[PDB]
């Protein structure tokens, strides 16, 4: 009772019911370094503007 | 101080405007206004000096000197608009327009707050000062003046920019207000010693000190009588004004590290004297003059006296109303024969009365006549050099002497004696000839009624 597979069979993705679990660290990461502190807050102008050197703006 | 740098550029757009024979005319009346709106800064007081904006201020140090330069311009278009006859009217303007920006970057470099702004304008000021030398110059040497007295200048400047940038870093501001307040000591290390060259050395060279002086005698003699005026009157207290300025923050190190300067001074001012004695051209004993007098004021800023500095800043005022008179009557000698040699034209005194007159008050100034302002200021500076160590009396009551017999020298060298047989173009003095001097002699004589005003703030 064998039937042949049709032309684009075998080359198709099938989904697969297995009671195995997901594993969780398949690439064994250590753990990944903290990011630098995100900066926020209002944008306000230049306390008494450049401030190089004699500018006054 | 806009009331003073806005006027002063006003002038330019004055002079390119001015219809083509009233440039002369309109810059020197307009040069003599804003010269009389200077008094106005006058406004001192006891304890607070006056402080207008986050740029400028101004103390008894600085006003003085503000007066003079200011003055000075008036006085430099009258004194260039006779040789300057026969120039192109286009390089005539260019000419006032030099001497404008030169009292631009100078009434600016000494009301800057910050140090770094005085630089910028204490080195501006080389830019029309060596185009006014190389261009308007007359002989062929004044090419050469011209770098001796750019490189001689930039070789001190350099180090000085580098060191006031570190002290920015380190103390956080240059401005110096902020810095009478956080000023800390100087500790003993290589390091510091450097930085006391460093910011010393550029202010050293435009006294100038004895042994970096021999720029100024080729300066003068290549100079024309405008830029003399200004080198002598102003320029060479660019540096004394500068030292008495950074010394605050050179506390103790200078304790030690003025020994050296004070014996090149102390001996420097003896030799440069004698010099005076053997100098054949007019302009170069003139030259000479100067580094004399100017010993006097770097050893009274280096002692770092009340009295000292008292006696700093009436020499620089004094010294420049009478270098600057002294240049002006050699050059109208000049405009005549066309020589500096000082033994071409004897006897004056016999063609030229009332030159004489001028000759002779000019001498008794240089001299120190009391109770001239040139000796108020040589005075205190005795007095504390005397404090200081009392064998500098020595030194200083040799110089005196010596300057008397080169300033009578010079006096009876052209104007007394018989005149020479073949010079026969000596003309009447003009009225612009007399004017020009008695606008130098008078102010001088006129600050010994009321010689609080140019003895700076310790008083
Ligand atoms: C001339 C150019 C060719 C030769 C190269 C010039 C450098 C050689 C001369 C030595 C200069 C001294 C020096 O190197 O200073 C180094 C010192 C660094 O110390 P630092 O790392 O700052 O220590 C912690 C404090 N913050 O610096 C300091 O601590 C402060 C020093 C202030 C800045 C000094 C600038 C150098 C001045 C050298 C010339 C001085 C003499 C000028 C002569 C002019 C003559 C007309
Ligand atoms: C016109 C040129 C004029 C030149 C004037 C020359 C001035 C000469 C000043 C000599 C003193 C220099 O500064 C000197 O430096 C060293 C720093 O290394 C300091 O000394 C310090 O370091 C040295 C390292 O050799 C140690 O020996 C010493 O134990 C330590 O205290 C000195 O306490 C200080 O006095």
């Amino acid at each position: 009772g064998w039937v042949r597979p049709d032309l684009g069979d075998l080359s198709k993705v099938t989904k697969v019911k297995t009671d195995r679990p997901l594993p969780e660290n398949p690439y064994h990461s250590r753990a990944r370094p903290e990011p630098n502190p995100e900066v926020e807050g209002d944008l306000k102008p230049a306390r008494h503007g450049s401030r190089l050197f004699f500018w006054t703006m | 101080m806009l009331k003073y740098i806005i006027p002063t550029i006003m002038l330019m757009p004055l002079t390119w405007l001015s219809k083509n024979n009233m440039i002369w005319v309109n810059s020197t009346a307009h040069s003599l206004l804003i010269s009389f709106t200077s008094l106005l800064l006058m406004n001192q007081f006891g304890d607070n000096s006056l402080n207008f904006s986050l740029l400028f201020f101004s103390d008894s140090l600085s006003t003085p000197l503000l007066i003079l330069t200011m003055w000075l311009l008036p006085l430099m278009l009258m004194a260039s608009q006779h040789h300057l006859s026969k120039e192109n009217l286009t390089r005539k303007k260019l000419f006032i327009t030099m001497l404008i920006s030169l009292q631009l970057f100078l009434i600016m470099t000494f009301t800057a707050m910050e140090l770094i702004l005085f630089y910028i304008l204490f080195e501006a000021t080389l830019v029309p000062t060596l185009i006014i030398i190389t261009r308007w110059g007359n002989q062929t040497e004044r090419l050469n003046a011209g770098l001796y007295f750019l490189f001689y200048t930039l070789a001190g400047s350099l180090p000085l920019l580098v060191a006031l940038i570190y002290i920015q870093n380190t103390v956080g501001s240059l401005n110096f207000l902020m810095l009478q307040y956080w000023v800390q000591p100087v500790h003993n290390s290589w390091s510091n010693v450097f930085m006391w060259l460093a910011c010393m050395m550029a202010f050293m060279v435009k006294m100038p000190l004895y042994g970096l002086h021999l720029w100024l005698p080729k300066a003068h003699v290549e100079a024309p009588i405008a830029g003399s005026m200004v080198l002598a009157a102003v320029l060479l207290k660019l540096g004394g004004y500068g030292m008495l300025r950074i010394t605050l923050i050179l506390n103790p190190m200078t304790d030690f590290m003025a020994y050296p300067f004070i014996m090149l001074s102390l001996w420097g001012m003896i030799m440069t004297s004698s010099i005076c004695l053997r100098q054949t051209d007019l302009k170069s004993l003139i030259a000479y003059s100067s580094v004399s007098h100017m010993a006097l004021v770097i050893v009274a800023i280096l002692i770092q006296t009340p009295w000292s500095y008292m006696g700093a800043t009436a020499l620089m005022i004094a010294h420049g109303l009478t270098s600057s008179m002294l240049f002006c009557l050699a050059n109208s000698n000049y405009e005549r024969i066309h020589s500096r040699t000082m033994i071409l034209a004897r006897g004056l005194q016999t063609l030229l009365p009332l030159m004489a007159t001028w000759w002779l008050l000019a001498s008794l100034t240089n001299l120190a006549l009391p109770p001239t302002i040139n000796l108020i200021g040589e005075l205190f500076v005795v007095m504390s050099t005397f404090s200081w160590s009392n064998i500098t009396i020595i030194l200083m009551g040799v110089n005196m002497v010596i300057t008397a017999l080169y300033s009578l020298y010079m006096l009876i060298m052209t104007q007394r004696g018989k005149y020479t047989y073949h010079i026969n173009n000596i003309s009447p003095s003009f009225t612009r000839e007399n004017a020009l001097m008695s606008l130098h002699i008078l102010p001088l004589l006129l600050l010994t009624l009321n010689p609080k005003i140019i003895l700076g703030p310790l008083y």
